[PDB]
């Protein structure tokens, strides 16, 4: 019975809600600040930037936001990723007033303590240890690495040498160079969008139009061996794929989906994916494989990635390369694609579906778009994919220079360029 | 469309006051532990998994 | 007034002597056995195996080694290499006949009982750190890294997840299958030939002929970087050379040392050396810029090594470089050609002067074919050079893929790629 | 000549229970200080230096 109101201000921040009935209200407030913004003379720096949420500010003590959120029954918590910095709050909806008075407050003029920044640098060793206690994380923040020159090559986690060394004027400069009016924007659910309007009022005295914005993010395709004695090695061939919101876009989506990117069934083999099934009759059972895609408005990635014993796993990168090679030769089936198309259709209706990845992808969306696409219309364009472009997709990532991450044994996986 | 919670990738991490940040996609996971032993490392001060999302009396 | 009695032995076991009359008698050993030998499967071995010549063996108590060559006042030595491994002891002329006897002990019956080996785990951090307080180590191990798929890749030092993994039992099939008598060769000094001709008899009983001998170490391009807060930034980029006993080889001495390997003035500016007149008119004066040349029997490497402010760098490397281009023009003068082969006559002589780097280098060219070369004949050889074969060693340089190491800030440096 | 004496290069340790591992052959040393600041790393367990071979009364 309701839709969500697109809306924008003369101050240029983008506001947006969508009425429920959820007694829960849940808003958000995403900046575009991001791990890509950093230059080498500051880095680690958002990574304690969301730990420094809970911190005392000018309008309020740390003990004040935590115990009166706490008391509330309610929470905050400061998502994270390389295009963007998305805060989040939930709570009752008579609570609401309150929390956002915690929330914009918490963005619009933080007091970074310099002692309370300093008690929390040990917290940053505490918080990348469990982040990597799975390893494709440090496959993932290590491989983009591998991957890019400049902007996006930037771990989202703080490097070692910088855990002791993050200073508060590193934070502020951070923040009026990246809070930036123009680059926030702000969603709701079940608050009204008409009391949006006022609430969000308060922020218009803050904060002029416009960032910083630097960079590119160029590609490069360097190796990142490892070595350690785990035995069942991880790897990732990537290749350069155009992104963001392009129709080939989507022909790598239905490109990666063909391949068996996504999870199903429990207990039992992928038999419709063609890497699984590639792998399963190349080596024995322990291994798993699956496509990988990321998409960055300057330039996204595409490649398998691969878990696989240490002996085997030269056979199994390969077998799992070679199945993208025959894709590459024009050789594809018409109903996998069919059979594709509709994962992709249950799976972003799936993402879609739950509220909170719903904020997510609505704000997201209003960052990198300022126009919001209802999902339907995404199926058009994602019904839209021809089979030639998905070929032309594959040929792309077959012709194209690899990037590689392999952390591992590595005592038979073959060098970038080698297989 | 374009936010990466929809597709397989990197992992947005979500710190927060309570609740654990579980989120993110493959990463090849659960799908790895149907073939034999994937061990797993454990306790590196490690936070409990699955999370209490299922709350009951 | 002797030349050196170089001797083979049917055992293959090689030994030679080299009579003085200095007090201190000072022999060596020098096993073939190395570092590249190492695989994945038991990488760092030989870090630990260096640190385990004052372990107890079958014949000796530990105490019994360790007070014995102490209450003696001479004292054992592990030297090691990539290539070699070359164990050595000093001692007075009287006292021989005790010491040389551990070395007896030492590589041919070392057992390695396992709680002695384990309250030795700990220490390899230790000494591991103190040669990472060298800085240019800490680069050009992670350059061989980065110039080699196999065999040289391997590092001298152990890898810091085999820090406590390291077992006795991988130390015995280090040592049975890289401890051949044909691998080794005894160089004696202050001590009479036909005693050796005694005591090479005693280590004749022990392990038959030919070890393991594996791999080949292929080249490659990859790159390494560390990216640090220091604001001297250090890093060297290498290609492949041919090594050795090639005139191309001593054309890549001859070329390092027109480019000017190393200052002869203390506390002064090299003002002849190409590449730090380039690199100073380029920028500030911090800065150290020289040629580098490994030399290896399967391949070996050259390339120029800097350190430098960290803007300052891409503007440094690419100085000194393009130094190295103008050699591929041709542009090279017979004058400092022969001041060049002039540094390596004297340099070389100054090398060998000192007895312990004498035996350093009989022990060196005692493994590679045995037949001993006097220097007057390395003086030939270096004579032997033309300038147009210098040419085509700078232009090898030039033409061939490169690979590069870096440690630093690294906002400036190049990539290895645009170089 | 493949020695280091004979063919400056990479350092090889004389790393040893009995004495210091220092010896090697260039890699750039000491020429660095004529030019501002080569700082050297300080105190991680360092060892001192020199390693006094070079013994005098």
């Amino acid at each position: 019975p309701q839709d969500l109101e697109f809306t924008k201000l003369p101050n240029g921040l983008v506001i947006a809600s969508l009425e429920n009935y959820s007694p829960v209200s849940r808003i958000g407030l995403f900046i575009k600040a991001g791990s890509r913004y950093e230059d080498f003379s500051n880095l680690g720096t958002t990574h304690l930037l969301r730990l420094t949420s809970s911190l005392t500010t000018k309008g309020a003590s740390s003990f004040k936001i935590t115990r009166g959120i706490e008391a509330v029954g309610g929470k905050l918590s400061v998502t994270a990723t390389r295009e963007n910095m998305a805060y989040t709050v939930e709570c009752l909806r008579g609570d609401v007033d309150i929390l956002m008075e915690f929330l914009l407050n918490v963005t619009t003029a933080p007091e970074f303590r310099r002692w309370e920044v300093a008690d929390l640098q040990p917290q940053l060793k505490i918080d990348k240890a469990v982040a990597f206690q799975n390893p494709q994380t440090h496959v993932i923040e290590n491989l983009h690495a591998a991957a890019y020159r400049n902007a996006l090559a930037n771990p989202l986690y703080c490097p070692d040498y910088r855990i002791g060394k993050v200073t508060s004027e590193e934070l502020h400069y951070f923040v009026q160079n990246h809070f930036t009016s123009a680059r926030m924007a702000l969603i709701g659910l079940g608050v009204s969008h008409p009391v949006l309007k006022q609430v969000a009022e308060q922020f218009l005295n803050m904060r002029g139009g416009l960032g910083l914005s630097g960079a590119k993010a160029n590609y490069r395709g360097g190796e990142i061996r490892e070595q350690n004695g785990d035995s069942l090695v991880h790897a990732a061939f990537v290749a350069e794929s155009a992104v963001a919101g392009s129709a080939e876009a989507n022909a790598f989506s239905v490109l990666q989906h063909v391949l068996g990117a996504g999870p199903h069934v429990k207990r039992g083999s992928n038999t419709t994916s063609h890497l699984h099934q590639a792998v399963a009759k190349a080596t024995q059972q322990p291994f798993d494989v699956s496509a990988f895609n990321a998409s960055y408005s300057d330039s996204g990635l595409f490649g398998i990635y691969t878990i696989s014993q240490a002996t085997a796993a030269g056979d199994v990168i390969k077998a799992a390369y070679n199945q993208v090679k025959t894709i590459a030769q024009g050789n594809l089936s018409n109903t996998d694609v069919q059979a594709a198309k509709n994962k992709l259709k249950a799976g972003y209706l799936m993402s879609v579906e739950s509220s909170e990845c719903f904020l997510e992808e609505v704000g997201s969306q209003a960052l990198v778009a300022g126009s919001y696409m209802p999902p339907s219309t995404v199926l058009q364009q994602i019904d839209s994919v021809a089979n030639a472009d998905i070929i032309n997709a594959a040929k792309k990532f077959v012709s194209g220079q690899k990037s590689m991450a392999a952390s591992g044994n590595l005592g038979h996986t073959p060098f970038v360029d080698e297989l | 469309m374009l936010s990466v919670a929809s597709r397989s990738g990197p992992f947005a991490p979500v710190l927060s006051a309570t609740s654990r940040g579980v989120a993110g996609a493959l990463r090849p996971l659960v799908q790895a532990t149907v073939p034999a032993t994937p061990e797993q490392p454990v306790l590196d001060l490690k936070r409990p998994f699955l999370s209490r999302e299922s709350l009951s009396g």
